[PDB]
């Protein structure tokens, strides 16, 4: 009956679920277990490049806390 | 090579202009001006003009060249073109060769041959795009400009309806 | 006939976009704000004929801010002599001009 | 055309020129020219025939080309000065491009080739607007940029306009082409005195506008676009032949008339600057203009050409045309020379 | 940079699929001018320019000159409406209304 | 690693377009008191694969085209623009997080009329060119209300950023303050994709010279556009809850809403007759455009009068 | 609902902007020492390169004024590698 | 023209604040409260002199007063601050509004112990 | 000056010589005219973005809008020319020689 | 004025809704008490750095610290 349309709808829904889940997991894999930094404005980019310079490993996402000061 | 990306896009821009200005057919001329508008948008985007580049896409290519190709499709349906095209191409690549081997050229103005990244600013704008704020100031500071532009567009509507009527 | 209606009526139709040193949104400076301010305050009121000869220093500084021709010519000279000394082998770049020093902040 | 739409469009022509005259920013100059061209295109296509569409297309192409050259001159000025003030230009290339663009908008030679075609293609009232009101905005821009105008360029344009406008009107029998070549020669006279004294530029502009408006108003009042239809005027309205006689003798610059006033003052300003050959050759070249003006006075007022029989019907009907300001313009175009020192009001 | 890679990838995939679709089945042997359409295209162009004037409004609402900004925003949308009303009443929107 | 992210965007686009054809045939079956394809695959699931294999080996139509170059470029442009409309879509995170993603989508959708125009001119048939000019005039007409509705909505957003539009709708769906904009938006996106009741390319009152392959390419670009405009309408008016530590909640929620909205397109094509061409021109220029201008004035003036101007950043 | 939530978002924006403001003096001091570091390194390498060149004044200003001029991008990153150049001049524009 | 006068590499040496931007944003409001005076001295000097070379020593005082700010957090409230800037650091826009309970614990521990 | 300005000016001069050397079609002339406008847009935009001259950021938009309105007018003239002769050939527009 | 409105509402309700929504867009911001708060919130948003003043000796309204009592306050925005 009407539930016969549901397998194709389910396959199409899995195919629409893949890109967002994929980019979320790829952002967390590529950005140290966290969200990708949003730099829409040049201040956010300045802070991100400052984090890349203070990390010492040329990666913005490697965060340095109070252990890096004396 | 990647430090010269605005220069490379500007070369493709001049090549597209030599493409449509040699005038093969107004439909291929429309295509050449479309490709030129896209790469000129890319130049504008690489100087940080995101909104102005998207205005080239939305208004120039998506608005005006659509109407050009539309009118051309309603109106329409060589050796001079090819020679003119290779002439403009050889002039442009002689310009490229001179300004790359010399890092300086003078056609009418003096031009540096370094990568055009050198002229940029070394700071930040904080929490705004300066270009977005200057375009937003059309409503706060550009009152007279809004008045004369909107009046010219209303008059443009009236003028097109006058001259296309034939009565 | 420049009928100066804007000064006559006290209205600002287009003086605001005329110069870079004018009042900008969010007090955003132009890159040549100081040079343009110096050239405008030099050349103010003395007329264009006296401003050509008496404000030439500020105007040359301001044109060189706007187009950076002398700066790019100097960088051309330094980079060309550096490439010549690299080709001759009479110079080596330091580690901080090769990318091996882990910048300041 | 709807009369309300005609009024709004004519006010928009006027508004574009006024924006050019009052603005301090180069973008608003360019906007005033764009607004003026956009609004004046329907005035040229007022009667909807292929000659008006051809004239409007030629006018569009020349004025659009001049507008793009103007914007490139503005943009080069912004490169070399970082600003937009309507004053002297800060590059000789931008000065050359803006002088070329304004010469194209004026139709000065060797960019003169649209003016007889576009003037012939359009009605007499719209050609009146084209030859008088449309000179006002580019002359005001030339007025403000004269510290940067190259002398050799503007004088080359001036003498080339005077010679080409003199020889061009000699071959013409159409009245609109006669007024167009007369326009080209008078704009050459206006730009020749510009770098020396722009008050005499304004004087020549005003006297030219008065005399040209007088001649177009006479042509509209008699419904004449050819020499040979203007030659019927004596058998229909003999006062109009006297008026075209005195106005054409004035446009030739014959004293004691008012059109002797500009060129004399122009020579008076060009010899103070030790230029003697140039106003001499300019004045001798203006005898060409006087020759075809005299041709029109011979055909219209000083002889009686043969008429037709149907003219007897038009004897029974008076001119219902609004001949707006025609007696005032006829008096000002002829009897103004005793008031020549009034020119100081233009300073 | 990631955007240029993404545009190149979409263009490469589209060109590859078009090249497949034009050369995979090769293995087997086997108008009068209408003034009305031009007028609707020009009306699109003019209203599209008016839209280009309207596009910085989400940024323009952030100003401290809000009385002037609101006046000019309502004036631009009003002139777009007056353009539509003139297009309506002079029979410009007819037979493609 | 970024190329993996590009592929996991664009290959599931093609798979979802492939199975949208099955969903359409099944839903239009069961709304027409019959069954759809249920013979080829189990529950009909292999029908798009069989139809794709059938179209790839069908004989070329062999046109004597006016231009070969634009005949090739119209499917390339259509597919490229159909794939680039997906890259700023926040679901919850976009592939390309750009600050002006809304305006990017509006520009790249305004470019898609050249595929129609170039395919209509590249065909020899004058009537194919007439249908192409009608389709282009339809599309550029409804782009006007797309632009103005989208501007009026983003007056509540504060920016052109698509990811901010999730923040905008954390307390309420944006269909609650903007349901007239939402319904004119939805009908305008229906008329953008040449979708019924606006499909005059299928009515007897432009790409007929293409072979079965390039017709399938135009068709899959069109269904990519349909799924994309439903996703964009979902993000725009029916914004879901987003937990930043569990992004899949947002992905499941927007995916369900986007599927229901695509099925609503399918419901609409199975429910109404077509418009005549002057009638949808009347619908745009005389119905949607005056209301859209009035609501644009209202959504300019309303955040100022309520003190509800959104943030810029 | 949009009234309450946009007013809350404006308060949150003011809190973000004041965090930025409280951080700006440290960032400005670091930026000043950063650009003076880079100009001093460029000056020392100009001194050790431009010795054969006759009539060359090392560190000669191109401006007649002795006022501080904000350093251009090629003035700071001219002698450095292309990766640092490309980062500092197109990194924010090319970022995502 | 004249020779530009640059300060030496020894005059630019200072003990840097080597913490990330999420650490700075988490400590930002208390840093603007506690380190007000040398920061405003530096920014007054920076807007009046219009020259970074004339503002170095004041700038060093900024870099001297920030470190004393963080040590006084590291001596007393290192763990609530660490738990707070980690939650700030997770977010892509680094939202304050996602982290209100860690902020409340940090503000509680700072208001109590300092 | 900077190297991209050479190419944008050369693009303007190429489209200028295209617009000053007609072949047959009026449409090709209008395309060269709008290419001139596009190059003016790009050159203005690169100057204004380089200078950080904020208020002139609205200038190229205005330059776009007016000129596209100008382009609209040009297309209308072309159409009326094409409603007379069947083509948009510039050699049909020669009635005003006499 | 009453039969005309019912006539145009019966014939053309789209245009009646258009002119009504546009009229409410025009006249209602002049009648709203919250239009002032829009301006206050826009001028209370700190895009730039608050460049401090040199204490000449007599500025009683300018604070020496952010947590001082004098200066502009945002209690109206926290409360509303
Ligand atoms: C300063 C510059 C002024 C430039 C001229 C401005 C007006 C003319 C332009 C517009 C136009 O055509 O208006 C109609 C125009 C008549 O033009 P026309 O149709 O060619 O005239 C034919 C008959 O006059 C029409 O006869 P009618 O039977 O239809 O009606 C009779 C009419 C009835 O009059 C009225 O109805 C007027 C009363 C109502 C006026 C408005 C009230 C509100 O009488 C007149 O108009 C008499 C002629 C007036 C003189 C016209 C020229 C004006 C002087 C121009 C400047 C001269 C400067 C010389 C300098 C030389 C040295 C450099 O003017 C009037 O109707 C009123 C003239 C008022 C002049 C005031 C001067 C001082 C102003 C301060
Ligand atoms: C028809 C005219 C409609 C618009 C009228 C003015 C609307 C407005 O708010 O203007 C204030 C605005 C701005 O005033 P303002 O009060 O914002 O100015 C203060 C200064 N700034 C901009 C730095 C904040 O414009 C003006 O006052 C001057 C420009 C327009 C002057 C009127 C031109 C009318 C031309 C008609 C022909
Ligand atoms: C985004 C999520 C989904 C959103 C909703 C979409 C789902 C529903 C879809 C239904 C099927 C649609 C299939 C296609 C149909 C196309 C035809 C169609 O709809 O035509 C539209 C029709 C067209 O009208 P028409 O052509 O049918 O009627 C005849 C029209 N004349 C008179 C001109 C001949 O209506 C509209 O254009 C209205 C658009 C929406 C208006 C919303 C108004 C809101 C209320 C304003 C205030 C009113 C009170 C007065 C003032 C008060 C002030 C305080
Ligand atoms: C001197 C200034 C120009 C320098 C560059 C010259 C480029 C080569 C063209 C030379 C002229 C060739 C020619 O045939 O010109 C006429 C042609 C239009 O005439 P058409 O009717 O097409 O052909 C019949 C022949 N008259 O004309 C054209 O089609 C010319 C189109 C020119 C487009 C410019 C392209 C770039 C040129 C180099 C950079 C400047
Ligand atoms: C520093 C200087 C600043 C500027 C100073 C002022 C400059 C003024 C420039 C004058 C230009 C005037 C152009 C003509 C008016 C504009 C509108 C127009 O053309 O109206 C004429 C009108 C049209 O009639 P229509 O129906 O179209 O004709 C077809 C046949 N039925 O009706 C007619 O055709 C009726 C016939 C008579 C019309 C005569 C109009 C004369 C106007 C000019 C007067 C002289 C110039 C002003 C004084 C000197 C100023 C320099
Ligand atoms: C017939 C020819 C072939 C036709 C088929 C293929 C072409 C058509 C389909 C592709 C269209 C390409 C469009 C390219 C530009 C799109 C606009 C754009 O880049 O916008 C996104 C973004 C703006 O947002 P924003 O966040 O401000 O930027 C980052 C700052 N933090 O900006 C950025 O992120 C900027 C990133 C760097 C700059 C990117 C420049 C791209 C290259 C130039 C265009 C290339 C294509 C030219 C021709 C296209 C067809 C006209
Ligand atoms: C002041 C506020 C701002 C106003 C400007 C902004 C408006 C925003 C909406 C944009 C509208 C743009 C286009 C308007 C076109 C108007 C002309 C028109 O449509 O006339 C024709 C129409 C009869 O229709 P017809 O020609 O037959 O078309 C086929 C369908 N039958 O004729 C009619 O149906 C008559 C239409 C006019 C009367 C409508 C009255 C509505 C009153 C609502 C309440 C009062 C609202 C306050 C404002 C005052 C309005 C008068
Ligand atoms: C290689 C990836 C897939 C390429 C595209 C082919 C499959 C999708 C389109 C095929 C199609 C299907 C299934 C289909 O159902 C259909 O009828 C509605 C079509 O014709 C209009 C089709 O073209």
């Amino acid at each position: 009956m009407w539930f016969e349309v549901l397998p194709g709808i389910a396959v199409m829904g899995v195919c629409l679920f893949i890109p967002g889940m994929a980019t979320a997991r790829i952002h967390r894999f590529s950005n140290g277990g966290r969200e990708k930094r949003v730099a829409h404005y040049s201040y956010q980019w300045y802070l991100m490049e400052r984090d890349r310079r203070v990390s010492g490993v040329n990666r913005y996402y490697v965060s340095k806390g109070l252990e890096n000061i004396d | 090579m990647m430090t010269y990306i605005v220069f490379i896009l500007s070369i493709i821009f001049v090549m597209g202009f030599v493409g449509f200005s040699s005038k093969p057919s107004p439909i291929y001329g429309g295509l050449g001006l479309i490709v030129s508008g896209g790469v000129g948008c890319g130049i504008v985007l690489n100087f940080g003009g995101s909104f102005l580049g998207l205005m080239v896409f939305l208004i120039y290519l998506g608005g005006m060249m659509v109407v050009f190709g539309y009118t051309t499709a309603m109106a329409t349906e060589n050796k001079v073109v090819l020679g003119t095209f290779i002439t403009g191409l050889l002039m442009e690549f002689l310009m490229v060769y001179y300004v790359l081997k010399d890092k300086e050229v003078e056609i009418v103005f003096k031009f540096n041959g370094m990568g055009d990244w050198v002229i940029y600013d070394t700071g930040d704008s904080g929490f705004f795009s300066e270009e977005a704020m200057g375009i937003a100031a059309l409503y706060s500071y550009g009152t007279w400009l809004v008045i004369v532009t909107g009046w010219s567009l209303l008059i443009g509507v009236v003028v097109i309806m006058e001259i296309t009527r034939g009565n | 006939p420049f009928f100066d209606v804007q000064k006559k009526l006290g209205v600002d139709l287009d003086h605001w976009m005329t110069i870079q040193s004018a009042e900008q949104p969010h007090r955003i400076p132009a890159r040549c704000h100081a040079f343009e301010k110096e050239w405008i305050e030099c050349a103010h009121g003395i007329g264009s004929i006296r401003a050509e000869k008496e404000c030439k220093i500020e105007f040359e500084d301001f044109r060189e801010c706007l187009l950076r021709q002398k700066t790019m010519k100097r960088l051309n000279a330094i980079k060309r002599q550096r490439d010549k000394l690299i080709k001759e082998g009479k110079y080596t770049p330091p580690p901080h001009h090769s990318g091996q020093e882990d910048l300041r902040p | 055309m709807n009369p309300i739409i005609l009024i709004i469009i004519l006010m928009t022509v006027m508004l574009g020129t006024i924006i050019v005259m009052i603005s301090t920013h180069w973008l608003l100059i360019w906007i005033g020219f764009e607004m003026n061209m956009l609004a004046i295109i329907p005035i040229m296509m007022k009667k909807h025939n292929p000659r008006a569409t051809e004239a409007s297309t030629k006018y569009f192409l020349t004025q659009s080309t001049a507008s793009m050259l103007l914007m490139m001159a503005i943009i080069i000025n912004l490169m070399f000065s970082g600003q937009w003030t309507v004053m002297k230009l800060f590059n000789p290339m931008a000065s050359m491009l803006m002088t070329m663009a304004l010469a194209m908008k004026l139709g000065m030679a060797p960019f003169h080739f649209w003016v007889p075609e576009v003037t012939q293609g359009i009605p007499l009232s719209s050609g009146l607007i084209l030859l008088t009101w449309q000179k006002l905005a580019p002359m005001s821009v030339l007025y403000q940029i004269l510290p940067s105008i190259n002398l050799d360029l503007i004088l080359t344009l001036s003498i080339l306009s005077i010679t080409i406008g003199g020889w061009g009107g000699l071959n013409q029998t159409q009245l609109r082409k006669i007024m167009a070549y007369s326009s080209i020669a008078h704009m050459g006279w206006m730009t020749a005195v510009l770098l020396y004294n722009p008050t005499m530029t304004l004087l020549n502009l005003i006297i030219y506008i008065i005399m040209t408006s007088t001649m177009f108003t006479l042509f509209m009042a008699n419904s004449t676009t050819t020499t040979l239809s203007l030659s019927h005027t004596w058998n229909k309205a003999p006062i109009m032949t006297i008026l075209v006689l005195i106005t054409l003798l004035s446009m030739g610059g014959l004293p004691p008339l008012s059109g002797f006033m500009p060129k004399w003052m122009i020579i008076q300003e060009m010899t103070k600057n030790d230029s003697i050959i140039l106003p001499t050759l300019m004045a001798i070249t203006a005898l060409l203009n006087l020759y075809f003006y005299m041709r029109l006075t011979y055909s219209t007022a000083l002889t009686m050409f043969p008429s037709t029989n149907n003219m007897k019907m038009k004897w029974q009907f008076p001119t219902t045309k609004r001949m707006t300001l025609l007696p005032t313009m006829t008096v000002l175009s002829t009897m103004l020379l005793p008031l020549t020192p009034i020119l100081s009001i233009l300073e | 940079m990631n955007l240029m890679i993404t545009l190149l990838t979409n263009f490469t995939l589209a060109t590859l699929l078009v090249t497949i679709a034009f050369w995979l089945p090769q293995l087997n042997v086997y108008l009068p001018f209408s003034m009305k359409f031009f007028l609707v295209a020009i009306t699109f162009l003019l209203f599209d320019l008016e839209i280009a004037l309207l596009l910085p409004l989400p940024w323009a609402s952030q100003t401290t000159n809000l009385n002037t900004m609101l006046t000019m925003a309502l004036l631009l949308i009003f002139l777009l409406a007056v353009s539509l009303a003139y297009e309506w009443t002079q029979k410009g929107l007819e037979w493609t209304e | 690693m970024f190329m993996i992210n590009v592929l996991t965007l664009i290959i599931p686009i093609l798979l979802a377009v492939a199975f949208l054809t099955l969903v359409e045939r099944k839903v239009l079956g069961y709304m027409q008191f019959r069954k759809g394809p249920n013979v080829v695959g189990p529950y009909g699931l292999l029908q798009p694969i069989a139809d794709a294999i059938k179209l790839f080996i069908k004989e070329p139509l062999r046109p004597a085209t006016s231009s070969i170059s634009m005949f090739i470029l119209a499917p390339i442009l259509a597919l490229t623009l159909a794939l680039t409309m997906w890259i700023p879509l926040p679901m919850p995170y976009p592939l390309i997080n750009m600050n002006l993603g809304v305006l990017f989508m509006l520009a790249m959708s305004s470019l898609a009329v050249y595929s129609i125009l170039w395919s209509g001119w590249a065909s020899n048939s004058k009537y194919a060119l007439i249908g192409a000019l009608r389709a282009v005039a339809q599309t550029i007409s409804y782009e006007v209300t797309l632009a103005i509705i989208l501007l009026s909505v983003l007056l509540m957003n504060g920016s052109f950023t698509l990811s901010t539009l999730i923040i905008t709708q954390e307390q309420v769906w944006l269909i609650f303050p903007a349901w007239p904009l939402a319904m004119m938006w939805f009908i305008s996106t229906l008329a953008e994709t040449n979708r019924a009741p606006f499909d005059l390319t299928e009515g007897e009152s432009f790409n007929v010279e293409y072979a079965a392959g390039p017709f399938a390419l135009f068709f899959m670009a069109e269904y990519a556009n349909i799924i994309m405009m439903n996703i964009f309408t979902t993000t725009l008016f029916l914004g879901a809850f987003h937990n930043p530590y569990m992004p899949e909640l947002y992905t499941i929620n927007f995916t369900i809403k986007s599927l229901l909205l695509s099925i609503t397109f399918l419901w609409i094509r199975a429910s109404y007759p077509r418009f005549r061409y002057d009638q949808l021109m009347h619908l745009l220029w005389k119905n949607f455009l005056p209301l859209t201008l009035a609501l644009c004035m209202w959504h300019v003036s309303l955040p100022i009068l309520l003190s509800s101007i959104p943030p810029q950043t | 609902s949009m009234m309450r939530w946009n007013r809350e978002r404006r308060r949150l924006q003011i809190e973000d902007f004041e965090a930025r403001i409280a951080l700006m003096p440290l960032l400005q001091a670091e930026k000043d020492r950063r650009v003076l570091q880079m100009l001093r390194e460029n000056l020392e390498e100009e001194a050790t390169i431009m010795k054969d060149v006759p009539g060359w004044k090392v560190g000669e200003s191109v401006f007649h004024t002795t006022r501080w001029v904000t350093p251009m991008m090629g003035e700071l990153y001219g002698l450095r590698t292309g990766e640092e150049i490309l980062s500092s001049t197109y990194g924010f524009i090319w970022y995502t | 023209p004249g020779i530009v006068e640059l300060p030496s590499l020894e005059d630019l040496k200072v003990q840097e604040v080597k913490v990330s931007s999420s650490v700075l944003k988490a400590a930002a409001h208390h840093y603007g409260a506690q380190c007000d005076k040398p920061n405003k001295e530096f920014m007054l000097c920076r807007w009046e002199e219009k020259d970074p070379r004339r503002c170095l020593e004041e700038g060093k005082l900024v870099n001297q007063c920030a470190l004393e700010f963080f040590r006084q957090i590291k001596r007393h409230c290192a763990e609530p601050f660490t738990e707070y800037w980690t939650c700030i650091d997770y977010s892509g826009l680094q939202l304050f509004r996602r982290c209100r309970k860690e902020q409340a614990q940090f503000d509680k521990c700072v208001l109590d112990k300092l | 000056m900077s190297l991209v300005y050479m190419n944008i000016m050369m693009a303007f001069t190429v489209s200028l010589t295209g617009l000053l050397m007609y072949r047959s079609h009026l449409m090709s002339s209008l395309l060269c005219l709008e290419g001139m406008m596009l190059s003016l847009f790009i050159l203005a935009t690169l100057m204004i973005l380089n200078s950080h001259f904020t208020l002139a950021s609205m200038m190229p938009i205005i330059l776009l809008v007016f000129a596209a309105c100008e382009a609209a007018l040009g297309l209308s003239l072309l159409v009326m020319v094409s409603n007379t002769y069947g083509t948009d050939y510039v050699q049909n527009l020669n009635l005003l020689q006499c | 004025v009453a039969a005309f409105l019912k006539n145009v509402w019966a014939k053309e309700p789209v245009l009646v809704a258009s002119f009504a929504i546009a009229g409410l867009a025009v006249i209602l911001p002049t009648l709203s008490p919250y239009t002032k708060y829009s301006l206050m919130i826009n001028r209370a948003t700190p895009y730039n750095y608050p460049v401090p003043l040199r204490d000449d000796g007599n500025m009683p309204d300018v604070p020496s610290h952010p947590q001082d009592p004098q200066g502009p306050s945002l209690e109206w925005l926290k409360r509303l």
